[PDB]
């Protein structure tokens, strides 16, 4: 057990010349300490691992090959106030015609929970036939095979290291495996034993294990069990590599200088090898000199990266590996190179080499994996249709592809339309037809879609709207004027699939932090916890999200026309007047449905003071529209009315204007076009208002539809909390007594004001 | 107070040098004069924007503002843990200033050393590190002749306190 | 809390807040004072046909956070997939 002192931290960074601001002690931050002081706590962890009598070798000559950094995922970086243990295990070693190779992993343990992972790498150079003694422990590639005939689940059941423990059918199985050999000459094995763990994923993102892999063997020659991976499946690659790798930074900026004596670096991380320091060991191995320690070349080229990569926040560098191919005399000028090549998981891949700048030789070849900056996704909602929603994304990305292909053919034999041609060659009208066997089991998914909404009045009018499809109906047809792409139960499956499109093509590229927090607005809301909670399939969210469609559409009474006396519209109070606030049209819209017991709400609150939707029945419309004209002509503002007149008596103020504008909303006929006004744009081609009190009645069939739609086993709640922002409570997801109430005081919910009442069974 | 109304007060920013009317210094933390000059930069104007044709009181303020080759934080609160420092190490060496013979003035106060109660070190100490500057009240001369024997020549001490004293017969 | 028990808290509340979301007003602007201000992040990224969000962020930006920005030095880059696509991909020009 070691303790980070602050003492420790500064004589290590002085040493290695790290000039970082939060490695240094600073109030209102917790001083943090380096990733490279991950060897000066488990050196004598990983060096007692070359002493064993079974490894036997000439230790004086000895070459620190490599050595590699990987925090783990989801582990703080270490502090100041840590007690810190280390343990380390021993991988390979293995003799090499190079020599006798001696792998140590050393996981760094901190308050119990492990935090960091160092893989170091020896050499014991010379020739060693000490074929006896040696032995390999490797992870295997997770190796993702598909099966499509039938031919396949008959292969591996005849296969004795497959042992399927359960009776489940499966479409695709990931094999994550690990392998234990031991040779016996130079590649051929004396006993081979790969265990490992098949993998199942389900349609509801649960994954069970069905079954195990128990392959033991000896005098073999080759793994039969990775062979016949390599050849049946493809790997699950995480690190996807660019076509073209782009430079960081160019010049000569770069260049380090190696210290003048190697005393300083051996006292602070115990490094006591005399190759370093002394000049007659030194020259008893016949290496060039006092050469400077790898694990300086480590430390000092990482705190490249993290200034120069990682625009020097010491939170982002998460993995760091290189490989000591040259040695370095002190005082040698080094020069390194930064490039970026790939991605893994969100965090950037980032190749680096250092040369040597008067000799031109490779001394290190490295790799880094630091975070991209603080990343949110927002999910663009309904309004901006159009015709051709990412068909290039469509025609050019794989995995874009296969959710649009997923999805129409879940609509065309479940629905009977095809949302790819909805989308493309954009129709005005599309007849359903009901045709032959299938074609009856497509018009009762239309019967069971019922909505109910009971009436103001209480009583429940459990009343049929669909006379349109019954039992006989051999055919329906969905009309509307501007395009079917524009109407309402048809435009938003077309955005919840085009925004997944984009979401897992950039998914599969590894392009997705863990420290996101992603959003949507009104529609968007699904189209994330679809995309980054994954709480329901691509064949259930379309379902939903167009069962949305049509619960909002025919929520609100039509006329003969089919048109309707409601509407929305968008209110940009900038334009009135420059000292009308927030407060001053939310008291507008307070007190007009007040008093002439309409409905009028903003339902979109999207910017302050720029960018706000109010909605509702539309003679509050033509009033709302009618009194930002006119207060921007009298230019009455409501907050100098404040000290002007009191609290209530403004109440009286607004009958001298409201009353002369809601007189002539009613003499216009009344279901208006709505124009244009100074301070209102309204929304052609909406006329239902929702997020209102009026579609309050109507979520209760929707609230019974979810319930099947998203089942219980699919919430993985770690991606909701904290990285999921509701629109009902604004503040992020959290299951705590507190929000719960937030949500309950807004809606006046049934299903979690059970639960608010007895809260306290939870631990 | 705009800059410092979104930082804490570890990093919060004060006046350190007064060089005159409109010549200050500010000092504080890198990163949070940074954040100073990323502000001033929204409502400073370029220098050739030619704002002879627009009335004057509707003008925009332009000014030159850069950092001085200057590597700590001086006459601010940054450094208020190294006073007591300084003035230990005076302490343990023979560090001592006796008997002064010209007046020299203070340059927070404006006072004369000659008439101090304490020790003139351990006052300089707090006057470097801690207290600002006030160089304009610190040179408020009866004087026709200045020599400055500092650095810069032509960049230093001598011109900045030039365009202080123009036309006050210095 | 249980496994089982905060999930099935996070599902009921999940759904409740989908279902009622169907009829109570979004409020986009404190959600934009959270993953501005409580998260402070330099990538936004809007993912939809046209930059209806990113135009809507920068209009939050220049007005409510010019001056928080510059303390405190970050640099937000507003990004969509309609226009900002060699920006996410990091295929640069």
């Amino acid at each position: 057990e070691i303790t980070i002192s602050s003492q420790t931290i500064s004589e290590f960074t002085h040493a290695i010349g790290n000039k970082c601001d939060a490695f240094v002690d600073r109030p209102g931050k917790a001083t943090l300490a380096p990733m490279d002081f991950a060897i000066v706590i488990g050196w004598k962890a990983i060096i007692k691992a070359i002493f064993p009598k079974s490894v036997d070798g000439d230790l004086l000559k000895l070459v620190h090959l490599s050595n590699g950094y990987k925090m783990i995922t989801g582990a703080a970086p270490l502090k100041k106030g840590d007690v810190v243990s280390t343990k380390a295990e021993i991988k390979a070693v293995l003799n090499q015609p190079s020599g006798k190779l001696v792998e140590v992993v050393g996981t760094i343990y901190r308050e119990g929970k492990p935090v960091m992972e160092v893989t170091s790498q020896f050499l014991y150079r010379g020739e060693y036939n000490d074929y006896c003694n040696t032995f390999q422990k490797v992870t295997e590639t997770p190796v993702q095979v598909a099966f499509k005939s039938a031919k396949d689940l008959a292969v591996l059941r005849s296969k004795e290291w497959f042992h399927l423990e359960k009776d489940v059918q499966f479409d695709v199985l990931t094999f994550r495996c690990e392998s234990t050999y031991k040779f016996k000459s130079a590649n051929v094995y004396s006993s081979i034993k790969t265990t490992g763990q098949v993998l199942l994923e389900l349609p509801t993102k649960e994954v069970i294990q069905v079954g195990s892999v128990d392959y033991e063997a000896g005098t073999s020659y080759g793994n039969p069990v990775t062979d016949y991976l390599s050849r049946n499946g493809k790997t699950i690659e995480e690190s996807v590599i660019f076509e073209n790798a782009i430079p960081l930074s160019s010049g000569e900026e770069l260049t380090s200088k190696a210290p003048g004596t190697n005393e300083p670096y051996a006292i602070v991380s115990g490094d006591y090898n005399p190759i370093h320091v002394s000049r007659v060991f030194a020259a008893y191995a016949k290496l060039p000199g006092t050469i400077t320690h790898g694990m300086y070349s480590s430390a000092s080229i990482r705190a490249l990266v993290e200034e120069w990569a990682a625009n020097n926040v010491a939170a982002r560098v998460r993995a760091f590996k290189c490989d000591f191919v040259g040695m370095v005399l002190p005082n040698d000028t080094l020069q390194t190179t930064m490039e970026h090549v790939g991605m893994i998981n969100g965090r950037k891949i980032i190749k680096v080499e250092t040369r040597n700048v008067e000799t031109e030789l490779p001394v290190l070849i490295g790799e880094a994996e630091i975070e991209q900056p603080t990343t949110t996704y927002v999910f663009t909602g309904q309004g901006s249709q159009e015709q051709g929603m990412g068909m290039e994304l469509y025609n050019s990305s794989e995995v874009a592809r296969e959710v649009w292909d997923k999805a129409d053919r879940h609509f065309v034999n479940n629905y009977g339309f095809s949302i790819l041609d909805i989308v493309q060659n954009n129709p005005n009208e599309l007849t359903i037809h009901f045709g032959g066997a299938k074609g009856r089991a497509i018009r009762d998914n239309y019967i069971g879609m019922m909505f109910e909404t009971i009436g103001e009045d209480g009583a429940l009018k459990s009343e049929k709207i669909f006379k349109d499809i019954d039992e006989t109906t051999t055919s329906y047809t969905f009309v509307s004027p501007t395009g079917l792409l524009s109407a309402t139960q048809f435009t938003q499956p077309a955005l919840t699939l085009m925004e997944k499109a984009a979401y897992e093509d950039i998914k599969s590229k590894g392009l997705i932090p863990s420290d996101i927090m992603f959003a949507g607005h009104s529609l968007g809301e699904y189209s994330a916890l679809s995309s980054l909670a994954n709480v329901m399939p691509i064949e259930s969210l379309v379902d939903v999200v167009f069962y949305r469609g049509m619960t909002m559409q025919v929520a609100v009474p039509r006329d003969e026309l089919g048109r309707s006396n409601y509407g929305m519209v968008a209110v940009n109070p900038s334009r009135v007047s420059a000292t009308f606030d927030d407060s001053a049209l939310r008291f507008v819209v307070d007190e007009v449905a007040n008093k002439t017991k309409w409905l009028l709400e903003i339902v979109n609150y999207n910017v302050e003071n720029q960018q706000y939707v109010a909605a509702g029945d539309l003679r509050a419309l033509d009033t709302l529209t009618n009194v930002l004209n006119v207060l921007k002509i009298n230019k009455i503002d409501i907050v100098k009315l404040q000290e002007q007149m009191s609290i209530e008596k403004v109440k009286e103020h607004l009958y001298e204007i409201v009353d002369e504008v809601a007189a002539k909303s009613l003499a216009k006929p009344q279901p208006i076009d709505l124009e244009r006004g100074f301070a209102v744009i309204p929304l052609k081609g909406i006329s239902v208002p929702f997020h209102s009190s009026y579609l309050m009645s109507g979520v209760k069939p929707f609230q019974r539809f979810l319930c099947k739609k998203i089942p219980k086993s699919s919430v993985k709640p770690q991606d909701l909390i904290g990285k999921y922002i509701p629109n009902l409570t604004a503040k992020p997801f959290e299951l705590t007594k507190e929000y719960f109430q937030s949500v309950y005081d807004l809606t006046k919910s049934e299903k979690i004001k059970s639960i608010l009442d007895n809260w306290e069974q939870y631990e | 107070e705009q800059t410092n109304s979104h930082l804490p007060r570890e990093k919060h920013i004060a006046i350190s040098l007064i060089n005159g009317a409109r010549n200050l210094v500010l000092s504080g933390p890198p990163e949070s004069l940074y954040g100073f000059n990323l502000n001033l930069r929204n409502q400073k104007a370029p220098m050739g924007l030619d704002q002879s044709r627009v009335p004057f009181s509707e003008r925009k303020l332009k000014c030159s503002n850069r950092f001085l080759p200057i590597f700590a934080p001086f006459h601010s609160h940054l450094l208020a843990d190294a006073t007591e420092l300084i003035l230990d190490d005076v302490k343990e060496h023979g560090l001592s200033f006796e008997g002064l013979k010209i007046p020299v003035y203070d340059t927070f106060d404006g006072s004369d050393f000659q008439a101090l109660k304490e020790p003139i070190i351990d006052r300089v100490v707090k006057l470097i590190t801690e207290l600002p500057v006030h160089w304009e009240e610190a040179t408020n001369h009866k004087a026709t002749h200045i020599l400055d024997f500092g650095p810069g020549g032509v960049s230093g001490l001598g011109v900045l306190t030039h365009r202080n004293k123009e036309g006050t017969g210095a | 809390m249980k496994p089982e028990i905060e999930q099935e808290l996070s599902h009921t509340l999940l759904t409740e807040l989908l279902a009622y979301q169907f009829a109570s007003p979004v409020r986009w602007i404190e959600t934009q004072d959270v993953f501005l201000k409580q998260h402070n992040t330099e990538r936004i990224i809007e993912i939809g046909p046209s930059p209806t969000l990113a135009g809507m962020a920068n209009r939050t930006i220049k007005a409510k956070y010019e001056s928080y920005d510059a303390a405190l030095s970050l640099q937000r880059q507003v990004l969509c997939y309609s226009k900002d696509a060699k920006e996410i991909y990091y295929k640069p020009d």
